[PDB]
């Protein structure tokens, strides 16, 4: 949700994201990059990501010829499925509307009275 | 839209005439534009708020601060069944569940016809001859299920 | 004006109240409905301190910081026990309906009631029921309205009506139901509509125009201009 | 006359115990990875020779620190706009060791004689429309007219007439009258205004195509198109 | 009962039929002596000072000293703008002592207002009537108009040259526009909300001019006062509490209702003497001393006198004295449950603690309903009694609402603990992330 919280907790600062959001109103990132050559795979980003989007993953095969091709962009991050967490959708949880989930329909949330209402 | 009638706009002038400030005028011109038209529209807030003189926002705060102003359509009789504790005790549950049966809706929505609206309502003030109902200017006490369509056939 | 916070003597403004005299002696009171600029009201409840008759008192009773005036000889303690508890139960009640939205909301990092959440030491939830939720309005192409994330501190209708005299922002029903904007969608109509963005201390009235292309304060190159 | 602009804030060698004052919070993000689209060597940072600031968080926020210029406002445990408490003196009042700039002149200890320039009434004169200028905060200003926010705030381009005059000249609400000034006839739609005065056309300064240089001007051949 | 003038200063020109007294019939049973006494013989600070050594304390629930109230108003000639507020509400469960005094008696009403704006100064006077009180409203206006036809309204009230202007401000249906600073605001014609004292309403309250708001059974006991003087009313009773207060008792009695009894008349009194004791096959179990806001008291409580002191210090409230009886087949958790679902709906929604914290309340009740209920929600419901008292919140609603929940989990609390069946649990299993099973 373009969050910007693993970007501040990363103590290298080799994050970079910038937000944008779609006309329903879903946040996300318009851009999403990581320089490999700096990060030290500590794992303090996906300790902050409350979505559980940002996953380090069992994977050490990384090495690059080029400096340059170990910055990692979007299209060479995200991934087809949820990874290690296969159920957990930040976007229910949250009270914000977006495209298929209107104000009391996330968990936990009580369908919107209007003030109009007859009800004392 | 929304147009002041002049008997609405009499009436709350002559409501004006009686405090000091005109805005203290606002609660029983939402009244009286409710007893004329059975709620309170929409526009009539932007009308009430050019006649008196105060901001529409204050209009529509008050109008919606008090659960006897309607900003919602209601039916031609407003049932309001009290739920207080002294009805509680006294069974006002037996009269509601009749209203339920009788009138086929939940409180707070109205029939299909337009008829009757049914509300909860604070006590009524009369705990010692509870339960207690209150249809459009009438209180009906001493309530008991098998009174309630009796009572209900005679508002039309 | 002489006060004793917590057995420190201090000199006060017997003119101002007790916040705003802690405040400016650099003392940590949480308050919400109090502004600098806009007066004390009392609403929030949340700037609670223990107030003693005497030095040889032990009672005390709980009173608002914001309506207390500072007077001399008066004998407050803000680290009490009581007090505290009475702080973080209020935030408490304010994280009751509070939606899961800090990711998602443009406030978050630059938030009142994450500081004041925080401060009270409030982390663990026990309330299990539903959250009230809010239809959003059009406010226009500034300010952006997320009626969900309000805490009721009634400090933009004080502001825009009582301060900035404008009359299309008010406040709508009644007990936990309680709505603050327009009456209907349309524009914010006065000249001064943009500072609801930082008098209101939750994500309900943002910036727009930094919503478009949002980042963090932290994330921020700041200079002081004209 | 310009001499007190040098105590409008101190000069580039300005310290706060010999550091300079930080532009971005220290928690500042992304510093190996906002440039690295364009090059994965990290730049150099930007160095301000002109300011007592510099470019990065290698710097003081303090809000005790003696200065009266103040980036941000950021105190522990104060994220909010409320951490202006922690950098005023006393909250609601001054900065806490004075308010930046300062005043270039004091008040004279004599003062100007009486205009007695007394001007004539407005009269209005046939043929010519005498421009009353309407000013708007979203639109008069060139740069913030410029702003693509503005441009659903502004309001359209009108022609403010009164009701006696559009009668006059026959037009109506929202219809378009076409009037010439320096060689441009420019067509804009008819508001009626109540409270403008009779022989005054009212029109919006600072605008795409009206400059403020026409307030207190006149038109001619003021028509219906 | 045998209704006296001198016992039962109130209700003895109450007719068999309950149809209210006009002015006709009114002034033959010594309707406006003590008008006529206050607005020719008196000056306006004797009859304050008169009702403040009457000891007439005020009904409607908090018992301050009237006369008291009456000589806080301000001594500067600059404010000659008054304004005498009637608190014709009556929103409270269990009340309604003032539907009956405005509904038969309206006229005695009316005299007392007028008594009491001479002796305050007030030019203007309202009638602060609920809107569900029409027959009540009727009678007052017709009331008001019948005085005004004979010069007991308007201007130049019995050659005295005082002009009194007496209107019916009809309410809108809320439980907060009882509280007087509230009062206030909704006579004003705003949102309902109360207002901080200091200032009370007597230095500035209607419209910043001196108020001062006062009950109708208040306003009623003023003429008794002004007609058959000081020395009657102090010996009314040989109590703490001066005069005779509107007692009854409801809810599954044999007799319902509401009678003027002297102060320190016990509550057992009332229940048997007068309600006649409960309904056949109904035990009983608590009661209310005076209305929804009042602490429950047990079967042990009911020899007690009905004054403020012997109430107070049992640990509730004389509140209205209108007493309200639990029998055995009520449940004691459904009935908290309803009081506090009223509360909270009655919630102005000014400040936090009641606004954000009766309805956690409510739905703790309604889980201990069900049986839903999970441990930490009576530690919840005590520590939201504690933190809801007096000078916690911004007005007094909420202590209101806490009382009987307290009362109830001290008296009651195996029906609470009933309602607990399920261990606790705020959240849900997450796949992938260990919980923290704290301990
Ligand atoms: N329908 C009813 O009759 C209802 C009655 N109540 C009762 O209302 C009471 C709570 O009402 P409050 O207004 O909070 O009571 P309160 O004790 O704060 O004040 C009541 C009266 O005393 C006056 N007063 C008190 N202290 C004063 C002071 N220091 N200086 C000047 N005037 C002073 C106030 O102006 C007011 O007229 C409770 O006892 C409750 O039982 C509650 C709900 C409904
Ligand atoms: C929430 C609340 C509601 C109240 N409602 C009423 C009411 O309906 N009628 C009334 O006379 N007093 C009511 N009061 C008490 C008033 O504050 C005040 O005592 C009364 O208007 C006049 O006081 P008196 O008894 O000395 O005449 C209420 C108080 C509170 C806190
Ligand atoms: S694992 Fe890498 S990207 Fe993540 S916080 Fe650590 S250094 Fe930064
Ligand atoms: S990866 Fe997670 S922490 Fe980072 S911006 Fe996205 S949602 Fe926020
Ligand atoms: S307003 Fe504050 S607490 Fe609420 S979602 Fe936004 S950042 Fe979080
Ligand atoms: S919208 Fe914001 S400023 Fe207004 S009451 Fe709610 S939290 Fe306070
Ligand atoms: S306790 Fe607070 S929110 Fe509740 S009615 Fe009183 S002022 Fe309003
Ligand atoms: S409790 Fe129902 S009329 Fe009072
Ligand atoms: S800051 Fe004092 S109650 Fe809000």
């Amino acid at each position: 949700v373009a969050c910007n919280l693993c970007a501040v907790a990363c103590p290298v600062g080799c994050i970079s994201l910038q937000k944008a959001e779609t006309k329903d109103g879903r946040w996300y990132p318009e851009f999403f990059r990581i320089n490999f050559s700096r990060c030290i795979f500590c794992g303090l980003c996906e300790e902050a990501c409350p979505t559980t989007a940002i996953q380090l993953t069992p994977d050490f095969e990384m090495g690059e010829y080029k400096r340059q091709d170990l910055v990692y962009e979007k299209e060479d991050l995200l991934i087809s499925g949820p990874g290690k967490y296969p159920e957990y959708n930040f976007y229910r949880m949250a009270g914000m509307a977006i495209d298929g989930k209107d104000k009391g329909e996330a968990e936990n949330e009580a369908k919107p009275i209007d003030v109009k209402s007859l009800l004392p | 839209a929304f147009e002041l009638s002049a008997a609405e706009r009499e009436a709350i002038e002559h409501e004006m005439h009686h405090y000091e400030d005109p805005r203290a005028a606002s609660i029983e011109a939402l009244k009286i534009v409710q007893k004329q038209r059975g709620w309170v529209p929409d526009g009539a807030i932007h009308a009430i708020a050019d006649v008196l003189g105060i901001p529409a926002s204050d209009v529509e705060g008050v109008a919606t601060f008090y659960s006897q102003i309607f900003r919602q359509p209601v039916g031609r009789h407003v049932i309001r069944y009290c739920d207080s504790v002294v009805c509680h005790i006294n069974g006002y549950q037996g009269i509601q569940a009749a209203l339920e049966k009788k009138l086929n809706i939940k409180p707070g929505q109205t029939t299909f016809d337009g008829r009757f609206t049914l509300l909860p309502t604070c006590c009524l003030g009369n705990c010692d001859k509870g339960p207690n109902m209150m249809i459009d200017e009438d209180t009906h006490a001493h309530l008991t299920p098998e009174a309630i369509p009796e009572l209900l056939e005679r508002y039309k | 004006a002489t006060i004793h916070v917590d057995g420190k003597e201090y000199e006060v403004n017997g003119a101002d109240n007790l916040l705003e005299a802690c405040l400016s002696l650099g003392l940590d009171i949480p308050y919400f409905c109090w502004h600098p600029a806009l007066g004390s009201v009392g609403a929030c409840r949340q700037c609670a301190v223990k107030q003693y008759q005497n030095a040889e008192d032990t009672r005390g009773r709980l009173v608002m910081s914001c309506m207390t005036p500072a007077s001399d000889g008066t004998f407050i303690s803000i680290d009490d026990e009581e007090a505290k508890q009475f702080r973080e139960s209020v935030v408490e009640w304010l994280m009751t309906n509070h939606p899961h939205d800090c990711p998602v909301c443009e406030e978050g990092g630059n938030c009142h009631l994450q500081d004041m959440t925080v401060m009270t030491g409030h982390s663990f939830r026990r309330y299990r029921f539903t959250k009230r939720t809010h239809r959003n309005q059009d406010l226009g192409p500034f300010i952006s309205h997320e009626m969900n994330r309000c805490i009721a501190c009634y400090r933009c209708v004080r502001y825009y009506k009582d301060y900035a005299d404008g009359t299309d922002l008010g406040v709508y029903g009644a007990h936990d139901n309680v709505y603050f904007g327009r009456p209907e969608d349309g524009t914010l109509e006065s000249e001064f509509s943009g500072n609801l963005v930082e008098i209101c201390p939750t994500g309900v009235f943002t910036d727009k125009t930094h919503s478009e292309r949002y980042n963090r304060k932290w994330d921020m190159q700041f200079a002081p201009s004209i | 006359e310009l001499a007190g602009i040098k105590d409008a804030a101190p000069d580039a060698t300005f310290r706060i115990r010999g550091q300079k004052l930080a532009r971005e919070p220290h928690r500042y993000s992304g510093r190996t990875a906002m440039r690295a689209n364009i090059s994965v060597h990290e730049p150099r940072q930007p160095q301000d020779i002109d300011t007592m600031f510099t470019f990065s968080m290698e710097g003081n926020n303090q809000p005790t620190a003696h200065r009266s210029q103040v980036p941000f406002a950021w105190a522990p445990g104060w994220n909010s706009p409320q951490a202006w408490n922690k950098f005023q003196d006393e909250v609601g009042g001054k900065l806490r060791f004075g308010d930046p700039g300062v005043r270039l002149f004091e008040t004279s200890e004599n003062g100007l004689d009486y205009f007695t320039s007394v001007p004539a009434r407005f009269q209005p004169q046939d043929g010519k429309w005498r421009i009353a200028p309407y000013y708007h905060l979203f639109g008069s200003d060139e740069l913030s007219q410029r702003a693509p926010v503005f441009q659903s705030r502004m309001p359209q381009p009108y022609i403010k007439l009164n009701p006696a005059d559009a009668a006059k000249l026959g037009v109506n609400a929202g219809t378009r009258v076409s009037f010439s000034y320096d060689g441009n006839t420019v067509t804009l739609p008819v508001e009626i205004a109540e409270g403008l005065t009779a022989g005054q056309v009212g029109l919006p300064m600072g605008m795409s195509g009206i400059a403020p240089v026409l307030a207190g001007a006149h038109l001619e051949d003021l028509k219906e198109a | 009962i045998i209704r006296t003038p001198e016992t039962h200063p109130l209700t003895w020109r109450l007719r068999d039929d309950k149809q209210p007294v006009w002015l006709d019939e009114y002034r033959s049973k010594n309707g406006y002596e003590g008008a006529r006494k206050a607005l020719t013989g008196l000056s306006p600070d004797e009859i304050v000072n008169q009702v403040k050594d009457a000891g007439l304390k005020g009904r409607g629930g908090a018992g301050f000293s009237t006369g008291l109230k009456w000589s806080l108003m301000p001594k500067d000639e600059s404010m000659n703008i008054r304004y005498l507020l009637c608190n014709a509400d009556e929103m409270e469960p269990g009340t309604y002592k003032d539907r009956l005094l405005m509904e038969q008696l309206p006229h005695l009403l009316v005299e007392g207002m007028l008594i009491s704006a001479f002796a305050l100064k007030a030019y203007r006077g309202y009638i602060f009537l609920r809107g569900e009180y029409i027959e009540a409203a009727v009678n007052l206006r017709r009331a008001i108009a019948e005085a005004t036809e004979a010069g007991l309204l308007g201007k130049n009230i019995m050659g005295t040259g005082f002009d009194f202007e007496l209107f019916v401000h009809t309410g809108a249906g809320r439980y907060i526009c009882g509280e007087e600073t509230a009062l206030i605001n909704s006579l004003e014609g705003r949102r309902a909300n109360p207002r901080s004292k200091p200032p009370f309403p007597a230095t500035s309250g209607a419209w910043g001019k001196p108020t001062c708001v006062n009950n109708v059974e208040t306003l009623c006991n003023v003429p008794a006062i002004l007609a058959n003087g000081v020395e009657w009313y102090q010996n009314i009773s040989k109590s703490k509490d001066a005069g005779t207060k509107l007692m009854g008792f409801s809810g599954r009695v044999k007799n319902p209702g509401l009678w003027e009894l002297p102060f320190g008349t016990t509550a057992r009194e009332i229940l048997e003497d007068y309600a006649g004791g409960m309904r056949d096959g109904l035990k009983f179990k608590a009661w209310q001393p005076g209305g929804a806001g009042t602490d429950f008291l047990t079967e042990a409580h009911l020899d007690l006198p009905m004054e403020f002191e012997s109430i107070g210090k049992a640990g509730s409230r004389l509140g209205t004295a209108l007493a309200m009886a639990v029998d055995h087949e009520i449940n004691m958790v459904s009935l908290v449950r309803n009081l506090e679902e009223f509360f909270a709906r009655e919630s102005c929604g000014w400040c936090t603690p009641c606004r954000d914290g009766l309805p956690w309340s409510v739905k703790i009740l309604r889980a201990l309903e069900r049986g839903e209920g999970q441990p930490g929600d009576i530690e919840t419901l005590e520590q939201l009694c504690r933190f809801l008292g007096p000078g916690k919140t911004f007005c007094a609603h909420a202590p209101g609402a806490v009382e009987p929940l307290q009362s109830a989990i001290k008296y009651f609390r195996e029906e609470f603990e009933a309602g607990i069946k399920q261990p606790f649990s705020n959240t849900h299993l997450i796949n992938g992330i260990q919980p923290n099973l704290l301990k």
